[PDB]
């Protein structure tokens, strides 16, 4: 499958997510952004099944965009999940079931933390420290089980994913084309451009 | 499961054993297997058990509300036909193979149904895993004519063969007597041949042995 | 399953054998085969017993408010009803049916509903597992306008004889008399036709 | 299709001791919900002070537990009577069993007796030849029943010293011969109690520098 | 790996205070169809065993003429043939178990259910079974086929336990036997009404009884019963 | 099962958990994965129990004929295609195995070798076999340096293990280690998950999610 | 392919002298991955405890359906659910799926408010009520609990007992089952108070 | 089908066939071999009976079993390409599964046991 | 197939139908299902006609070198002959044959070895595709010791009652009796047989 | 599959296959050579079923140095490909066949021309300017089809190699760790250390 890692440090949440997209023999693109914003301070990555994968985000964002404008306020990263893990709960035992796994990082400005819930297309839900979907947390739980520490800054939270992604890139056998990482906190969404070499 | 119907000179008896399994494992040691239709129509089932349960439990509600908007007792044949109708329906999914027995202002009435509805009626009859044991016993010693004693004793006897000969059965004989002109009189445990013996030790642990790494209290009240 | 129905000089007689199996064990060996649809209009089941049952539960029930609208069917409109039921449903049933009936204009007649669904009216008809063994029994031994007695012991002959070459038939036979004078039951136990 | 195996029930249990070993099985022999006996010995004296059992399809225990019987004959006489050792009898079961690793005797075997410095010895088989030596096991269809109570009472896992703060692990003291026929006979009652496949009769064969001796005793027949 | 075409249904015994019995009826099915009925399923070997077989008609020949051989065999070059070195009910059997389990284990069984029943030299009975998984069992009483469910429920109520044995004469014992087979005469579509029985007692000898006829059977209420629920003529 | 072994600086360093399974039941917490074929080399098992042991255990032999016919203790290279070879026969028979054959020789020097029951062979300083491999592979391939101590391989290896034990459910009981040098292996002991994991977390401050 | 082996762990109900214990462990994995040393599996609507086996996703909607229906039953009742009625409540929500099942393996577990008796019961995935006395298991290793319970257990236990007896249960049935374990957390209920211990136990 | 036993005891204790084997090689032109402290070198002798041979083509006496071993020798020339080609085959057998080139007492020990076994084997001289 | 042989007071009987179907297509109408194995010991096939037709050319191979050996064989003989290859090969054959001879001693005999492989002796013996539709014909009137002549008529009369309910049987009714007389051959086309 | 491509050029033969040996979700190595000299001037890389691979390629080595000894001579490229090719062709058809397929680069010293043999696991053989097994062929073959020349230098040829491994790099999905690249002329087979950057 393609990459999907979620950390949760101090203040913030960082998700990496591969920029692989292909199809049989052929690697389509190599620049896809697997991620979506549902609003200002929460972000979602997915990966799956070719087509669902990106109708599913879409239909959330604008969901959430829908509750944003008529409530004027913003749900908290908790309130969203729970939203998005009903609708794939539903979904399962639909005609055609969403076959979408997804990362949901978020910063709850009432509480002042960041959170990071890991949600498959069964509708199982979990609130972590890290998460990854597909083979990727294979190798990367066990990494962060011995890496990862409660108090880091986004700064030791980047380089514990570039040990990750390295670790992905010498064990895992498809070429996901690195991954592109964006960090949510108190101020927002931002991608890092720069961990092509970080 | 063995469960078994018995008609005797002025009524019927039903009775089943009190074993629930899930695959090899005995699950319940001593569940009831006889359920209630209307207070004189009583019933046991084998099969899937939550089939039997609620096939029961639906019909036994209808039968109220028929019985309450006719103002006549519920009758054996009303509760036969709504059972083989709906089990009908469902093409043997709903996996409840029953024996109904009781009495109403007609007589006294045993019939059996199967889950895919169809339906026999007879004056002995077994269900169940035991189904053959018990079944071997009332082809022995069953005789036209008998008294509510030896009915009692004939079913109770059928059951204990269904206990000791059948895996999936086992325990206690729960019994159920409808005597045409008597109230049911359900006879819950009517017999425990099978008590587990004290054991050779008793394994309370010492206070502290379990290792707690965190405690806490918990709100009940709102 | 031994069934059959025989036409004769006074009206019709159905039989059975009263063995019900599943798998090779016999779950009832009293069974009643013989059902009836209306008071001279009369029925043999083979085939799932949960499906004849229902059928004829339905057939009963439009016998039931037929009458009560145009007075007394004949047994050609019982057997219309079952085949209406058996064809149209085909897909989702596996019953044989034998209709017998007695009517005063038309006396007796026998219709027979096999698998497909499609309608057969015949002198005499048998059916059920044991039947394919008296096929030549029962054609070099029937003859039409017999007597009630001659009937009797046509079907208790050829019965008995299903029920000693077919495993699944068995038991007691049970005979239903339909003529102008009533409705006779007749039951013949082991001992007896065993040894014919 | 013809199917070469066959499950006939039964469970079997094996504690070893400073000083001797313990090898049980219940006596109740199944097909399916049928039982086929009450009472068909199935933990055997293999001489050289060994005992042995093999679970599972019964024909395959049988022709196991002749061949061992039959190699240790032979282990006489091609070694001048020597003594077949514990350890070399595991390792000569583990060759009988992978000979057959393409067509499996499909059996959990179990032996005990004592090893070459008299202390209690209990080894266990996977069907094809995989084997251990342990302080205790439970084989066949109450295994997974017994097995967990065996590694809190016999090798006192998940226990502490009472307010050591789950720091201290509770002594590995070891049993005697009358604490462990205790908890073989409390294992079975347990297994009897929740597994149909057990019971009717547990045989107990408990081996010393004396020997093999057998102890019996009933259990629910139902 | 086969099918069984003709076949034999169930093979019930159990053992007495003085010796065992051992019965099974004479029908040959073919299916549904109750093809033959002149079959004998039980088998003397000399006159102190008697081997009860069910399952495939034509593979039970085949441990016919193999237990014929087995006499033959054991007869040559044996003075003591028909005393000290006379076959022995457990010889019997675990020859017929050996062969059971080899041919199970070379896929192509003997598709039989086998109850070997016997007194051996020092009076002991013997009551043994196996079949073709060449599995094997005792027991005071055992049972094939259908007569495992519906026979041993009715002959364990006179024989609960080893104990019960010496309590039990061939009077009440054959009594239970003929029953059962009355029972399986009910319920067993595969079962006949004629059938042959067997008594191996350490005193009187082999008695083998042939012709033997289910009697005593109550139909007469079956009058009674009509329709299947709501029906009342 | 989660094995591994690795070569560096100081020779190499052999980690095997010890947990048995039947599908989701847990057989034994107690088995050896490790078998000493001689005093210089070692074979790891995955797999199937009884092929890993009986065929494992035969290798043994195998090598101490060569040993008696050659005069000359066998090289890691020859021990592993005896094995590879074997497996090699039965291709296609549904044996079941992943092992590495790892030793010293004066000639060959810290020798390690990957061998499955698909008939593959692999020379290499890194492996980590069994269902628990990828767990074990990233903690190990995060902090391995050619040049670690002795002591810290031997934690780095042992901790490894642990991560696997942890993280997959097919794996687990204890961990067993070697150490092996031009005189051979060195037994390092028996480490109880049940007390290795709070220890190693107390004192490290990692398996930071686990609530203690 | 089996939803009941998905995820994994285990819930046990115990009833004690005037008290119930629930337990379970806290296990939530994919398969061979555990992912989750966190996943709660008992819940509770006043003073009614409820845990739940089997699918994760399953476990999580179902407790959202319960809380749903004891607070409208809270509203329109003016009393809070008893562990009888809670438990029909369970019973019908479940059947009401019949062909179309929640993966589950539910237990309930309280003191009847009314008449201070303790209660518990199981239910198989479609409803069927177990009703037992001593004790109920559900999950992964139910088999390993059975034989644990059967064994372990006797009745009217003080608090301070069944909470050894409930954990050691739990523990060691654990112990012995691949997808199972990962910490465990026991709940000792008593007519006014409710302790909430979490073990200690092997991690692998 | 033919197994005579060709090679048997005698009263004397001797194996007349193996023995009727050496004159054989008594009969054979000469070779000789020297190990010096750095090499070895191997010396054979050229008959004359008959003389217009073509050197390049006519089998030489001193073969190659491996790049590192040779193999020289004195009897029955037709007999000697026997037991070349099987010692070149071992040679590549043991390079495959030993992964490493035959020592040469390795190979001899094996050229040695073929002629053994052709000692007591029947049907073979 | 509709095949049968019975023994009566001078000897023994076997007759059968002549119709071999592919599916519903007729490939022979006239075939002779009568087969001499030996000069008074004849069988009647039914299964794979390859099958049976390599069966009896071994039997009848067997019984030549018997007869040069040891003498004219029993019909118990040829009947194990059979058996021997019917059980031993029964994975890879399907084969009912049913033999029927005439001894001096012995008279005449009827063995018939069904599918498995296993032998029966009786008075007489129907088998074929079309012998389950007269199970219950032969049964009451079938009496030993019949004449000549009743035999043929018992034989033409099942027959012919076969040949009418199953397609996979009709045409000629062939026939031969055996007897210390010597060998009979009959034949009875449609137009007499139809009409009894 | 493995990438297994060579490219015959003025006076050599190069051949470049794949590092990587994957197993499952795990690269197990990445310094893999697939590649065994069946004599001075011929190679043989291969690429196939786990096992029989490496097997197949010794046992063939194995036979022609035993050709090499007892015939002191050195059989030619066209020989050994059809040794190879017959050898494939009855495994094809045997109980359990190998499942390899080989490229055979050798120099031809008696004709002085460089050759390379293609030869799957049927026995199907054909002699090429360049040619490749797996998937690779399916964007090297076109790729060549436009950048071959008859008369390249060998370093042309290295450099038309480049090409090829560059866009197997960049469209191939799996990480294929590189190639070990070798090359067969007059003076035998000498293999290029430097290509993971040339």
């Amino acid at each position: 499958m393609d990459i999907i890692l979620g950390i949760r440090v101090q203040d913030s949440v960082i998700l990496a997510s591969s920029k692989a997209v292909t199809r049989g023999i052929s690697v389509l693109k190599d620049s896809d952004d697997k991620t979506r914003q549902l609003s200002p301070h929460t972000l979602m990555s997915f990966a799956g099944e070719a087509g669902d994968t990106v109708q599913f985000a879409e239909y959330i964002q604008a969901n959430i965009q829908l509750y944003s404008i008529r409530e004027d306020y913003e749900l908290s990263p908790q309130a969203v999940s729970s939203f998005v893990r009903q609708e794939l709960a539903k979904s399962i035992r639909s005609r055609r079931p969403y076959q979408v796994n997804v990362l949901i990082g978020g910063y709850d400005k009432k509480k002042n933390k960041p959170e990071l819930y890991q949600i498959d297309y069964l509708g199982t839900k979990v609130e972590l420290p890290y998460g990854a979907h597909g083979y990727s947390g294979f190798y990367t739980f066990s990494l962060l089980d011995h890496h990862y520490r409660p108090d880091m800054t986004t700064e030791e939270g980047l380089d514990l994913l570039k040990l990750c992604v390295q670790e992905l890139e010498k064990r895992m056998p498809m070429d996901f084309k690195g991954v592109i990482v964006k960090i949510v906190d108190k101020d927002g969404i931002r991608q890092v451009d720069d961990f092509q070499a970080q | 499961t063995t469960i078994v119907g018995v008609k005797f000179n002025n009524g019927v008896v039903i009775a089943a054993d009190t074993r629930s399994t899930q695959g090899p494992i005995v699950a319940d040691k001593n569940c009831a297997k006889l359920h209630r239709i209307s207070p004189k129509i009583w019933c046991a089932g084998a099969g899937t058990a939550a089939d039997t349960e609620a096939v029961t439990q639906l019909i036994g509600s209808n039968i109220e509300l028929h019985s309450l908007y006719t103002s006549r007792e519920p009758r054996v044949v009303s509760a036969l036909q709504m059972l083989k109708q709906h089990l009908f329906k469902y093409q043997g999914h709903i996996g409840a193979y029953l024996i109904v027995a009781g009495v109403d202002p007609t007589g006294s009435h045993l019939f059996s149904i199967h889950a895919h509805g169809s339906t026999d009626v007879g004056y002995y009859l077994s269900l169940g895993s035991g189904s053959l044991a018990a079944m071997a016993v009332l082809e022995s010693h069953w005789k036209q004519d008998l008294t509510k004693e030896e009915a009692i004793k004939l079913a109770s006897d059928a059951i204990q063969a269904g206990i000791w000969n059948d895996l999936g059965s086992g325990s206690n004989v729960d019994v159920c007597v409808m005597e045409i002109g008597k109230d049911a009189e359900y006879l819950r445990n009517y017999l425990t041949p099978n008590v587990r013996e004290e054991k050779q030790k008793s394994y309370k642990f010492p206070r502290g042995t379990t290792a707690v790494l965190k405690e806490s209290i918990v709100n009940i009240c709102d | 399953t031994s069934i059959m129905a025989v036409t004769f000089k006074d009206g019709v007689i159905l039989g059975a054998d009263s063995r019900t199996t599943t798998g090779a064990y016999i779950a009832n060996r009293v069974t009643d085969k013989l059902t009836r649809v209306h008071d001279k209009i009369w029925c043999c089941r083979s085939g799932s017993a949960a499906d004849t049952q229902a059928i004829a539960d339905i057939v009963q029930y439009h016998l039931e408010l037929y009458t009560s609208q145009y007075g007394t069917p004949s047994t050609e409109t019982a057997a219309s009803v079952f085949k209406e039921l058996c064809y149209e449903n085909k897909d989702n049933l596996t019953a044989g049916i034998i209709v017998a009936g007695y009517d005063d204009k038309n006396k007796g007649e026998v219709y027979t509903i096999p698998l497909g669904g499609s309608v057969h009216k015949l002198p005499y008809a048998i059916a059920g597992s044991g039947s394919t063994f008296i096929y030549g029994y029962c054609d070099k031994n029937f003859r039409e306008n017999m007597s009630k007695e001659e009937t009797v012991d046509f079907i208790k002959h050829s019965l008995s004889q299903a029920i000693k070459w077919d495993g699944s038939s068995g038991g007691v036979i049970r005979m239903v008399v339909l003529t102008a004078a009533g409705v006779e039951r007749l039951i013949f136990y082991p001992d007896e036709y065993e040894q014919l | 299709q013809f199917n070469p195996y066959g499950d006939n029930g039964g469970t079997i249990l094996g504690i070893a001791g400073e000083d001797f070993a313990v090898l049980a099985g219940d006596t109740r022999n199944i097909t399916d919900y049928s039982i086929n006996s009450r009472y068909e010995p199935k933990v055997f004296d293999c001489g050289d002070n060994i005992v042995m059992s093999a679970n599972g399809f019964a024909a395959d225990g049988d022709a196991l537990v002749k061949r061992f019987k039959n190699s240790v004959k032979w282990y006489h006489f091609d070694h001048n009577d020597k003594k077949l050792s514990i350890n070399s009898a595991a390792r000569n079961i583990q060759h009988l069993l992978y000979g057959k690793r393409f067509f499996p005797y499909y059996v959990h075997t179990i032996i005990a007796g004592l090893d070459e410095d008299g202390k209690g010895a209990v080894y266990s088989f996977d069907p094809v030849g995989s084997y251990e030596r342990e302080q205790c096991r439970a084989g066949g269809a109450a295994a997974s029943l017994i097995m967990p109570f065996l590694d809190n009472q016999v090798n006192f896992k998940n226990q502490y010293e009472p307010g050591t703060n789950g720091k201290v692990k509770k002594p590995l003291k070891y049993l005697s011969v009358e604490e462990v026929i205790k908890l073989v006979r409390d294992s079975f009652t347990s297994a009897t109690e929740r597994h149909i496949q057990v019971g009717d009769g547990l045989e107990i064969l408990i081996v010393t520098k004396d020997g093999v001796r057998k102890e019996f005793y009933e259990l629910k027949r139902d | 790996t086969q099918q069984p075409i003709v076949t034999g249904t169930s093979v019930i015994s159990m053992k007495y205070d003085n010796g065992v019995i051992i019965a099974a009826d004479n029908l040959g099915s073919y299916g549904s169809l109750l093809r033959f009925n002149g079959v004998e399923r039980l088998i003397p070997v000399g006159d102190n065993t008697v081997v009860g077989i069910s399952g495939d008609i034509s593979d039970m020949q085949h441990i016919e003429r193999l237990l014929k051989d087995l006499v033959t065999e054991n007869a040559y070059d044996n003075p003591l043939a028909d005393a000290e070195e006379a076959l022995e009910p457990s010889y019997i059997f675990e020859y017929l178990a050996t062969v059971m389990y080899q041919r199970r284990s070379k896929m192509n069984p003997l598709w039989n259910a086998i109850i070997v029943a016997g007194v051996q030299s020092n009076g002991d009975q013997f009551l043994r079974y196996v079949n073709l998984l060449g599995v094997t069992y005792s027991s005071p009483t055992l049972a094939t086929g259908f007569g495992a469910h519906m026979a041993n429920p009715l002959l364990r109520k006179v024989v609960d336990r080893e104990s019960d044995i010496p309590k039990t004469t061939v009077q009440v014992a054959e009594e239970a036997i003929v029953n059962a087979m009355r029972v399986l005469y009910y319920r067993d579509a595969r079962s006949s009404r004629n059938f042959s029985l067997a008594i191996i007692d350490k005193n009187t000898g082999l008695t083998f009884k042939k012709n033997l006829q289910v009697e005593n059977m109550k139909w007469d209420f079956a009058k009674d019963i009509k329709g299947y629920g709501t029906q009342k003529i | 099962t989660t094995t591994l072994a690795f070569r560096f600086q100081g020779g190499i360093i052999v980690a095997v958990d010890s947990r048995a399974t039947a599908g989701n039941w847990v057989a034994s917490q107690t088995v050896k994965k490790v078998i000493e074929i001689n005093p210089f080399l070692l074979g790891t098992m995955a797999g199937g129990a009884a092929d890993c042991q009986f065929w494992e255990t035969w290798l043994g032999s195998q090598c101490r004929l060569h040993e008696l016919r050659e005069k000359e203790r066998i090289s890691v290279a020859a021990a592993s295609k005896i094995l590879s070879n074997l497996v090699y026969q039965y291709k296609g028979a549904g044996l079941s195995m992943g092992t590495m054959i790892c030793g010293y020789t004066r000639k060959e020097g810290p020798t390690i070798y990957y061998v499955d029951s698909d008939g593959t062979r692999l020379k290499g300083d890194i492996f980590c076999v069994g269902s628990g491999q990828t767990f074990a592979y990233g903690v190990l391939d995060s902090n391995y340096k050619w040049d670690l101590s002795v002591e810290d391989a031997l934690y780095l290896g042992k901790r490894s293990i642990l991560a696997a034990a942890h993280r997959d459910a097919y794996s687990g009981g204890s961990v067993n280690l070697y150490h092996v040098t031009e005189d051979g292996w060195i037994y390092h002991g028996n480490h109880d998950v049940g007390e290795l994991f709070w220890k190693v977390k107390e004192e490290e401050g990692s398996f930071n999610n686990v609530i203690g | 392919s089996d939803p009941s082996s998905i995820n994994g762990g285990i819930v046990v109900a115990m009833t004690g002298k005037d008290c119930v214990a629930i337990a379970c462990d806290l296990r939530l994995g994919s398969q061979s991955l555990g992912v989750s040393n966190k996943f709660e599996k008992i819940f509770h609507y006043g003073h009614v405890f409820l845990g739940i086996t089997g699918l994760a996703t399953d476990v999580t909607t179902l407790n959202e359906m319960f809380r749903y229906k004891t607070n409208l039953y809270k509203l329109k009742e003016e009393r809070a659910i008893e562990p009888e009625t809670f438990t029909q409540l369970v019973s019908s929500s479940l059947y009401e799926r019949r062909f179309g099942p929640y993966f589950v393996g539910p237990v309930v577990a309280g003191i009847n408010s009314k008449s201070g008796k303790p209660f518990i019961a199981g239910f198989d995935l479609i409803g069927c009520i177990d009703e037992a006395k001593d004790f109920i298991v559900s999950g992964t290793a139910s088999d390993q609990l059975f034989g644990m319970c059967e064994s372990l257990y006797e009745p009217n236990l003080e608090p301070e007992d069944l909470f050894e007896t409930i954990s050691q249960a739990l523990l060691n049935a654990a112990d012995r089952d691949a997808l199972s374990g990962w910490g465990a957390v026991v709940y000792i209920i008593k007519k006014d108070e409710v302790v909430k211990r979490y073990l200690k136990m092997r991690q692998d | 089908g033919y197994d005579r036993a060709l090679s048997i005891f005698s009263p004397d204790g001797h194996i007349f066939q193996v023995e009727y084997a050496l004159e054989a090689v008594k009969r054979g032109t000469c070779a000789v071999g020297v190990k010096g402290k750095n090499c070895v070198v191997l010396g054979c002798e050229r008959r004359s009976t008959l003389k217009l041979q073509d050197t390049r083509i006519t089998p030489s006496k001193v073969s190659k079993i491996d790049s590192h071993v040779v193999l020289s020798f004195s009897g029955l020339n037709a007999d000697s390409r026997i037991l070349i080609e099987k010692a070149r085959v071992e040679a590549q057998s043991h390079r495959l599964t030993l992964e490493d080139p035959v020592t040469v007492e390795y190979l001899t020990r094996y050229v040695a046991g073929v002629q053994q076994r052709y000692t007591q084997s029947g049907g073979v001289r």
